């Protein structure tokens, strides 16, 4: 078991 | 103190959440470069401290969980005291 993910900002453009 | 660093962009999800952009990595990043503080082991901080970086989130759903920022990970243990934790 684990956490929610790691959410990352969007991506470079 | 307003200006980002030299080649540095700031942006919004759709969210209203505010991030960071790096041209001189071609990186995006959570944590404003401004606010950036001196590292500290995990260990070395106080009980309700933590450690630049990390974020505390206290999830309806999932609970409480931490995330690290500069590492992108996320642990259900607080990483202060998981670090007094190991090493008493």
């Amino acid at each position: 078991d684990r956490p929610p993910p790691y959410v990352a900002p969007p991506s470079y453009e | 103190s307003d200006p980002l660093p030299d080649n540095w962009e700031m942006a919004y999800t759709e969210k209203g959440e505010v991030y960071f952009i790096d041209h001189n990595t071609k990186t995006t990043s959570w944590l404003d470069p401004r606010l950036a503080k001196k590292a500290k082991p995990p260990e070395e901080c106080k009980e309700n401290e933590l450690p630049y970086g990390w974020e505390k989130i206290d999830d309806p759903i999932y609970g409480t969980y931490y995330v690290d920022h500069i590492n992108r990970r996320t642990q259900f243990e607080n990483p202060v005291l998981e670090a007094k934790r190991k090493l008493q």
